[PDB]
């Protein structure tokens, strides 16, 4: 039902005896976990969010200067001084003005002036940022499970479960009622990085711009902006944003950059965003490792006799979904209400075989509804059988398809999530295990040379390292040059 | 002027929404365009000059993307 | 006197005969002219401006978004369309959009969004341009004797005259009073070039920003922002300032990019200020070339007697000016009021020699003034002897110093003027001629190729050139690459 | 989204006051030194590399500053 | 008679037909000119000074700290601030300190402490700078003809005359009565350079230190130490006397460096002192170059008669003075107390030769005193006759040891005058040209090479080039090599 | 620790007095000495270490002067 509404998704199966089931939520994803002899859940990791998180800086992007006061002294006399050259919130200039007998001055060459002005930002314009805490950041967890029962996104489901995860968290119980219970029982270690996360707003909202941006520290803490603390008063480095005009006699113009917004949302291509509504600061991309328990789930409708054949009519008629299924709902029309759909499906001509891999597996018709049928049938012309109802299906693609789909949606998940990528499905291996530790070790190489670095340059860096291998007199050096280009052109694309 | 560098990491990224992908790229294939278009007898004179001075191709494939890539930005 | 209260000054000496003197005004400088016979005066260029000048395009710098509208259709039900699409002052986008039964879709694919938004532009933000009528332009010339009297730049001067130069003036005739005459022919067509020529201004009051900028036409038209006329209300290229994000489902979010003023005053460094007054546009920076006629001056006080010799007191001592000149004031307290000084110098050891240089035609004590001279002297101790007053003067620098100072100020004036500079003190000779038609090819060439390319990558294709011709075997090339790279070494320097 | 070129042209410039002479030169030296103390290993390593595998100094120099030059503003 | 008073002594003798003398007057020292028929006068300088010259930054000796304050914040509670850290005459310092639970904060890290005090300079503990002025630099010329009576240098003298030199001095008259006028014209550029001098004032009369020292504006003007000017109000570079300790949680400890007079004397050894009375500045170590005029002197006492033999009596016998002079003293007992001394010497074994030089020209007795007189007698044994009277005389010495001691006193000019050595008693010529050239240049290299460089250093480099030009068998280079360094040894002794 | 560095210039000295002539030197060789005699086994160890890698005489004196003069003044 909710995996439906998002294209991202991804199917897990657990065979017979399964005890747990390992799994990378990620936000704008779903999952189905299809078991043997068990109903089928989603999974999906709905938001990560703190309340009232610490601030750090308080950058200006706006300045407005009040008093200007400049004093010039003549050549041979000393050199010019203000009162407000050390004063609070307070920007000056030193520089050297040509004077003479025009300037009433006694000797011709060169004199003093100073020109100082008071920095003052503008209310609206202020870059603020937020930094998460460790043991406050929640995670919200919700499972659903396969009802039989279709609702749009705009209507809320009964069935449906939610879990927030702190560090004060064990094992999660969502008692999912007929369905069983599912376990949780995941770790907050393997999300984001909060030592290295800020989340920077502009107190600005209504001018068509984001809440809040997912930045990192190190480019946080390293503008070149003036900046301070809330509780603080005094501005520090308030002459990023003014600049001093060439003296002339007794005079020097301060003049004033304008706002730096533009600037600064220039330079923030490509950063996730993310969301601030009321004192909840959510962010919108990002994941966590979470395992879930199968032991307990329970499948309803195993006891209740059959509907019958001839009481079915369509209320959806079958359609191709976002992911390569089947979706439909079906009407029935008998007074025995709670029982079991007969659904089956062949291709055309091999009427003994069914065909049809069932996501909702048991489906019931009850009293209070039902007849939501999910299944994926192999490449070719099908007939889905519901009862004495038929329906003459097409299905699309290819087994060849299928497989290359399925490695890129590996390989997609490997460049976004990262060495996690090998903790989705795994059952405990060695394969596993072998490949996280090359993949943590190559990672961590890419990271410490090219971490910092722009997609063109490190494409050119690797080309680079190919032609210097390919004209590479000693055969070593030229294979190690030629891996380290592929292994870094093939990094960079991710 | 105040100088912003560009946010060059990306290890925060998922499946949300981004703060315009890939405007980086843009912005500078629209400068070097823009800079072709204005400059058309250096951009020819420079052609003419790698190919009748240079005798491998790589160089002067080389030579030309330099020229084009470091001419608008260090204007 | 005038000159004296600016750091850049220009001499311009003439032999006896000479009767038309061919000068380069520049705005920003003084031309003092020390001739045998005749007055020294002072010329110099006051100002360029004109009064209501026409417009041009006026640029959005922050806009304004409001009245956003969405419209979504279902995958197979058709393209989507609004009412404000094909309006004006409305920016709008057209992309697709994931759908299904959770967005309440028969279908799933890709359906067509469509968002608009209305623009406008804040009130004071606008980058406005003028341009000047070569019809109308006006340049003051201002021309003052040297009457023996000094006056600070605060102080006017009566004897002091200015003149307009309009395409209908062409020639001035001063009456400098008991001086003569002096004729004045300032052809405007070498002056700057109106055409070329922008005078940009932002509507933003206050601000602490310069009054407006001299730009060049191309630049200003080539801009990626939104234009309008004065007089139209609807904007063209309103999209330039707006972006949208990624749709999701039924909608699709508008952004404002933000105040681009800082970018544009980010991309204006090096360009020269100018003014806007009340309505008189002004210019700060330029030139014209100006015919002076030195036959109808006269020299006052030359049948005047001599002034006692122990009745001079020094107001002012000498002091050390700018222009490697001596400058001083004295009192004269003999009665006999209108006589002549009986200033000179000479140099310690040889007093049978005199090494002065009047810069005042002759220093004369008139009855309500007199007293100051200027005069320049050799390098090494001298004394200055006005009647029987003493003073012992050390000249620092020697004449290989001087010499260099000259050639220096007029390779300055090459690169701040261009061909122009070669008409600077003319007579008319065949070697003027024939380097300022060198000077116009080399220039166009080297205008023509390298126009709008910047100081770096100018320096680098000099090296380049010069390395071309190091390298190449064919003596013909060397020498040729060679050359051409030492002149767009030597020309992008300056 | 919005590229502003650099006003190159220089004819109308005389001896009045400029609007921040010289600004362009000290922001690209200071993204170039800012860009060189974040990656410090990556330029040792194209130093050393060019050591290495190239045996002119001239080239040598002029592959250093090139790369360093082109990295920053392309990131 | 001044002459005899010290140990620097010079003799200029003027030849018949000599108008004019050039000499180079030293503080220290004393000149006696000496002509065929003119009386012989002392000539000196005896001042420079210059009344309430200008006064350039001061520098703090010893500071006084006080008002500590420090403040510290936790590990993630952001950084320290103090409003002082934006205040005058305060010093600030920022460092981490070890945070923890026993400092009271929730986390172990590295916190934010700022330390900050007050700092003033106490009263007595300063080091005040004057610069001199070309235009009321004073230097005074003293001239003392030898009358014939002897008086100490404790004893008011009515016959002296002085004659004080600025810039508006050209050519001062002396009279000095019966003995006729001496003009003199000295040269005030060739004294000392006031532009790269400066006079150092410090502490009290009760430390027992020199009343000023005559400094270079360079190093005065590169000290690491606060400083200031008077009318100004607050320090600047407050933090070079004052050392912050490491901090220790909550806490950091500021020192006072101390009182840094010591280390500023120890660093001026070799710098010669000066002094100060009331508002005076004078200058003990200097010189400037004079002309002086011996064609208006007369001879007094020609008209009188001789006086008698038997009436004289020795008052001061002959004792050898330290300038290879013989000094006596007599005293006449007649009624005729205006006569003349009949003074005369002969060397022994030729009795009808005069052999005595007398410096006191035509000694003569007077009613107030008079019968002081000054030989200079050949080497060898003599006689001195004064009327009746004899004294035998060995004058020690020879002609060859004398032509050395001249030698020796015109290399010690170089040594310490210098360039200005080669004008003394000199009429022009063409040696005192080319060798004053030369030198010129050779001290111009010198000092730009080794102008700031020590002794020891200098010799060291002269060794090494007179040794690389030894070994390196190349002609042209080991003759450099060698001429250079033996330049350096010669010219870095003095 | 303020260093103050010694006035080294001899473009004023005349005939008159001065402060603490020729002082510098003396402590030069006080503290050259000084260490030279609480570092009596070091000294010897440069001296023979000179005398038997080295058979240039003036090479054994430079380089025991330059230890000698190198030892305090940096120590
Ligand atoms: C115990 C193993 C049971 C089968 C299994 O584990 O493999 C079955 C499929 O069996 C076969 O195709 C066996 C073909 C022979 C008939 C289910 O695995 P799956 O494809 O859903 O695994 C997901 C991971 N892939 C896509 C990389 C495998
Ligand atoms: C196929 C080429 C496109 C996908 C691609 O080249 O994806 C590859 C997938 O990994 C591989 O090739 C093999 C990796 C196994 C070791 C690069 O992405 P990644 O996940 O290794 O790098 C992103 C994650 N870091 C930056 C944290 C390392
Ligand atoms: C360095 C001084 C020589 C170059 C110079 O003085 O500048 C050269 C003149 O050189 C010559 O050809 C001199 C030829 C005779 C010698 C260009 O003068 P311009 O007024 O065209 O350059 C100012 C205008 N730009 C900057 C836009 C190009
Ligand atoms: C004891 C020192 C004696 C002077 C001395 O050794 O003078 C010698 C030169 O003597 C000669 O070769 C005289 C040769 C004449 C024939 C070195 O110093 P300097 O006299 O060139 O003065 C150098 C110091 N400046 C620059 C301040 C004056
Ligand atoms: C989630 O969103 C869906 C879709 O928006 C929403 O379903 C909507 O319910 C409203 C409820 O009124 C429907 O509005 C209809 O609009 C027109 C108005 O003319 C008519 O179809 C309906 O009015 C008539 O309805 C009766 C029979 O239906 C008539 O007999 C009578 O004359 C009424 O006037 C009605 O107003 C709207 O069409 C649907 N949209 C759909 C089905 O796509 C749903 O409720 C939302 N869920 C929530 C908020 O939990
Ligand atoms: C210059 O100083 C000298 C001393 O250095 C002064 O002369 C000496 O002064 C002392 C007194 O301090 C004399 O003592 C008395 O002097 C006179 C005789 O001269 C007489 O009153 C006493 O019998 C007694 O001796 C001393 O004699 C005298 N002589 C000497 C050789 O020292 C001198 O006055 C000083 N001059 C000036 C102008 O101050």
């Amino acid at each position: 039902t909710r995996c439906t509404h998002l294209e991202n998704r991804d199917f897990v199966t657990g065979v017979q005896g399964t005890t747990r089931v390992s799994l990378v939520l990620e936000l704008g994803g779903c999952v189905t976990i299809t078991a043997e002899g068990k109903p089928s859940i989603d999974v999906w990791l709905e938001d990560i969010f703190q309340e009232s998180p610490a601030e750090t800086r308080e950058y200006c992007l706006h300045a407005k200067l009040s008093n200007t006061k400049v004093e010039a002294r003549c050549p041979t006399t000393g050199p010019a001084t203000l009162p407000e050259e050390h004063q609070a919130n307070m920007v000056c200039k030193r520089d050297q003005s040509d004077r003479g007998w025009g300037n009433h001055c006694g000797f011709f060459g060169k004199g003093s002036i100073v020109a100082c002005a008071k920095f003052e930002c503008e209310e609206a314009k202020k870059a603020v940022g937020h930094v998460y805490d460790s043991t406050k950041i929640t995670y919200v967890v919700k499972v659903e499970p396969h009802t039989g029962d279709y609702q749009a996104a705009n209507e809320t489901n009964e069935n449906r479960k939610t879990a927030q995860f702190t560090v004060a968290s064990e094992k999660v119980i969502l008692d999912l009622g007929d369905y069983g219970d599912v376990s949780l029982t995941c770790k907050v270690a393997s999300g984001i990085d909060v030592a290295q996360t800020v989340v920077m707003s502009l107190g600005s909202s209504k001018d068509h711009l984001p809440s809040a941006w997912q930045l990192h520290r190190d480019w946080f803490e390293d503008l070149a902006l003036p900046w301070k603390h809330k509780d603080n008063q005094d501005w520090n480095s308030v002459e990023k944003l003014v600049e001093f005009g060439p003296p002339h006699a007794v005079k020097m113009d301060i003049f004033n950059l304008g706002d730096q917004t533009a600037v600064l949302l220039k330079s923030l291509a490509g950063v996730p965003l993310a969301s601030v509504d009321n004192q909840k600061y959510h962010l919108k991309s990002g994941h966590v490792t979470c395992d879930v328990g199968l032991e307990k789930l329970k499948l309803k409708g195993t006891t209740y006799s059959m509907c019958d054949k001839t009481k079915f009519k369509w209320k959806r008629v079958p359609v191709d979904s976002g992911h390569d299924t089947v979706v439909m709902e079906v009407s029935y029309t008998g007074s025995d209400k709670p029982c079991r759909i007969p659904v089956r499906a062949v291709a055309h001509g091999v009427p003994t075989i069914n065909v049809a891999m069932l996501i909702t597996p048991n489906p019931t018709i009850e009293t209070s509804g039902g007849g939501f049928i999910e299944m994926q049938l192999p490449p070719g012309d099908n007939i889905i059988y519901v009862g004495d109802l038929s329906q003459q299906w097409f299905q699309k693609g290819s087994t060849i398809g299928r497989m290359f789909e399925k490695t890129r949606k590996g390989l997609e998940r490997l460049s976004v999530v990262g060495e996690h990528a090998w903790d989705f499905g795994s059952v405990g291996g060695i394969l596993s295990s072998v490949g996280k530790a090359i993949h943590t070790v190559l990672g961590g190489a890419f990271n410490t040379l090219f971490g910092g670095v722009g997609f063109i340059p490190k494409m050119l860096l690797g080309v680079a390292l190919v032609w210097l291998g390919l004209n590479a007199r000693n055969p070593t050096m030229s294979m190690t040059f030629l891996a380290v280009g592929a292994l870094t052109l093939m990094m960079t694309m991710g | 002027s105040v100088v912003i560098p560009t946010h060059a990491q990306k290890d925060m990224v998922g499946r949300g929404h981004a703060w315009l992908k890939g405007d980086n790229i843009r912005d500078h294939v629209t400068r070097v365009e823009g800079w072709m278009w204005k400059n058309k007898l250096l951009t020819v004179a420079v052609v003419a000059l790698a190919w009748l001075m240079l005798d491998s191709w790589m160089a002067r494939v080389t030579v030309i993307l330099l020229a084009l890539s470091l001419g608008p930005v260090y204007a």
